[PDB]
């Protein structure tokens, strides 16, 4: 169980971000389902990338073609 | 007992494979 | 040139006394066009990461394995291993 | 009271006792119907979304096609059609369910109804049937049948060109007068793509008690009428100096 | 001497949209991570940067999710968000 | 005797065979990759045909219309999923009320 | 003597059935001849003396109306979420704020 | 002015194949500014496609591509 270690106060600083004033209590544990969705279709791509290249290390390439994938486009990591 | 509309089916004849 | 008798030949083995219209026959044609382009355009990325010069079976399986969704992908992968085996045996 | 019989009997005008001077109707007739309507072309069927048991009567039994149907809110009567086959309740008009009503004399104003036992609100009660005329006969048959120096005017417009008749052939939908305190009412309901008028109760009517609706008011000619019941509020006459049709 | 509500919610807005920084903490979130990996392949091992990825991606999606979320909240003449307004902002995105 | 006769298909081994090096995809393409896109093809439309069969004998019809083909794509999970951003022509959409709405 | 009309439908019941009636059918909505006369105004503004196919104007008019009704059908979901029944402009806004336009 | 021609029944109509009961005023001008802007932009594509062919008719099928350009894939006229 590490999807309580997504604190409450790294939320709110996330939506302190985000331009939010004043936050419910019912918020956190939306948020993290939906962070352990986009988590288990990244990595799952990731994975799908890895076991066809023959490798046993996750690289960051791997990481940047499976949101390259998803339309995210992450730039910073080749 | 009951039918419906021919002309709905006739706006989109079937494919001729000739 | 198109697909048309051979959508024929799949509908008359699922539904026998059935029949189907043009333009549901050119949207199936489209269908099948769209997704032959893209397994193949995923299946033409997947060997340039690796520096290979092919297409492969392991590499339209692995295009199959990420572009089909979780039920669909482990039958079209049952499917298309049973026809490679079946070509060479 | 009512005593329906074939025989033509020694009753005079009033058809009080004896109803076998003119003659009665079914569901209505026409005369010029064309095949031009929305009947089977767009209104082929409108089914109900319904997904019954149909397996358990009588014991934890809810009636099939209640006021949760898309057809009864929508003031539409199911086909022959419908999941629930031979056991929805929509079709009233098709299985001809009444109410219970009779026919004597309550005031000097005319002949009526009164109300046999309880009835609930929402509630159907008769149909009005008639007879369907057209844009040319109507404005030559009222000409026609004012001089002939009648009290009753058994017309209802059914839309801006149809308007029936119920005075040659009429149901026991006829003889309902008029009230400034309306107990029942009128509505418009789509059957098997026609449009029919029905009858409907809105309270608690108890068992001997008046059942009379609202009249949208009209007048034709010069003269006025005035109504006698005087509930609260009764104004009587028209609404002025009016015109509309 | 208090501050009254508001002033250290806008206080914090400020910064944090002022600051670069990354919010969530590193071995929680790779914790989290390598417990997720496992149940698509066997011996999965990572490099720093594929999690320097992920964090950055996923804080980039949770920035411009409760953006979305702030403008149903104002939209629905409030200024807390709730859930409603994520799963709103969720179904118009087409997710 | 021909590939699609060796492998069991229905879908022809040797077009896919000549769309793979005809359209600038890899300076190579492989071997049982047409025998298995064609059996992936296959798979899927004979999955689209008989889910539109389904949706056409529900109706009393004979013939598959393209609303028959909307049905059955939208009432699916996975080929929603698959055919999301895609219009089909002639197909409309799905009939639905929000219960906020009836009286 | 006067000619009675029955009764006058309540608000919302012709519109439900106008609801039903046209997402039973699958027609095209918008009349033809005005559509081409859009087309080829705003179609003047790119190249002068041009000329168009029939499927070309097809294709363009099932597209405008997949489009409108799929945007029709998220600011009804706004709507809904503002707690109304009456469609606004903002919610128009809002979901094109929303999806990306 | 022919987005005159889109008359009131018709975004009437387009709005009752959407689920929508009731409706404002304003939302048949929003509504024409919303077409407009989308048609310019396929239009736009489509000469820029027609121009690039060397023709002077303009196909479905640059329609087609224009429509996958903006990724509105329509199957169909094909």
């Amino acid at each position: 169980d590490n999807i309580q270690g997504i604190t409450k106060p790294a939320i709110r600083r996330l939506a302190r971000r985000g331009g939010v004033k004043r936050i419910s209590g019912l918020i956190y544990e939306e948020t993290r389902g939906v962070l352990k969705v986009f988590l288990e279709n990244v990595i799952r791509d990731a994975v799908t990338y890895t076991e066809h290249a023959k490798r046993k290390t996750v690289t960051a390439m791997d990481v940047v073609y499976a949101l390259k994938r998803q339309g995210r486009t992450l730039y910073g990591f080749g | 007992a009951e039918e419906g509309d021919s002309e709905s089916e006739i706006e989109d004849e079937t494919f001729n494979p000739s | 040139e198109s697909y048309s008798v051979y959508v024929y030949k799949v509908l008359k083995q699922v539904h026998p006394d059935t029949g189907i219209s043009s333009k549901a026959m050119g949207i199936m044609n489209s269908f099948v066009n769209d997704i032959f382009e893209r397994i193949a355009g995923e299946a033409s990325r997947l060997a340039h990461y690796n520096k290979r010069s092919t297409i492969t079976s392991r590499e339209i399986q692995t295009a199959v394995r990420l572009l089909l969704p979780g039920e669909l992908a482990k039958h079209a992968v049952s499917e298309g291993t049973k026809a490679v085996t079946k070509y060479t045996s | 009271d009512d005593f329906r019989d074939p025989q033509r009997w020694k009753e005079c005008a009033k058809q009080g006792k004896m109803p076998c001077y003119f003659d009665l109707i079914e569901e209505n007739v026409y005369l010029t119907e064309r095949k031009k309507n929305k009947s089977h072309r767009d209104i082929k069927r409108m089914q109900c979304e319904c997904t019954p048991l149909s397996k358990d009567e009588r014991a934890q039994g809810e009636i099939a096609c209640g006021e949760d149907c898309l057809n009864r809110l929508l003031m539409i009567e199911c086909s022959s059609r419908c999941p629930n086959g031979d056991y929805c309740s929509n079709r009233r008009f098709q299985r001809k369910q009444h109410a219970d009503v009779e026919v004597i004399l309550t005031e000097k104003k005319g002949w009526g109804l009164r109300a046999a036992k309880d009835l609930p609100s929402n509630t159907f009660v008769l149909e009005y049937c008639g007879e369907v005329l057209d844009h040319k006969e109507f404005k030559a048959r009222v000409k026609e049948y004012a001089r002939n120096k009648n009290i009753h005017y058994y017309f209802m417009a059914l839309k801006n060109d149809e308007i029936i008749d119920a005075t040659q052939k009429g149901n026991c939908s006829r003889f309902m007068n008029h009230s400034c305190e309306p107990n029942c009412e009128t509505q418009k309901w789509t059957v098997n793509g026609q449009l029919r008028v029905g009858f409907f109760t809105t309270k608690l009517v108890p068992s001997g008690s008046e059942l009379t609706f609202d009249y949208q008011f009209q007048r034709y000619g010069k003269e006025a009428q005035k109504c006698f019941c005087g509930s609260a509020n009764c104004r009587g006459y028209l609404g002025g100096e009016n015109r509309v049709s | 001497h208090r501050y009254r509500p508001g002033t250290v919610a806008l206080r914090e807005i400020r910064r944090y949209q002022k600051s670069t920084e990354l919010l969530i903490r590193k071995l929680p979130f790779q914790r989290l991570v390598r417990e997720i990996a496992q149940d698509f392949k066997t011996d999965l091992r990572f490099q720093s940067s594929a999690v320097m990825a992920l964090q950055e991606a996923s804080e980039a999606y949770l920035v411009g999710l409760f953006e979305d979320t702030n403008l149903a909240a104002i939209h629905a003449k409030r200024v807390t968000i709730m859930p409603k307004d994520i799963q709103l902002a969720r179904r118009i995105r087409g997710e | 005797k021909t590939r699609s006769s060796r492998a069991g298909l229905q879908f022809p081994v040797g077009r896919v065979h000549r769309l793979l090096r005809k359209g600038n995809y890899s300076e190579r393409v492989g071997a049982g990759a047409p025998v298995y896109l064609a059996a992936v093809l296959e798979y899927l439309t004979a999955e689209i045909l008989e889910l539109a069969g389904n949706a056409a004998r529900d109706n009393k019809k004979t013939r598959i219309i393209p609303r028959h083909l909307q049905l059955a794509i939208r009432n699916d999970e996975e080929l929603n999923k698959l055919l999301g951003r895609v219009t089909i022509a002639q197909g409309g959409v799905l009939p639905n009320i929000q219960a906020v709405l009836l009286p």
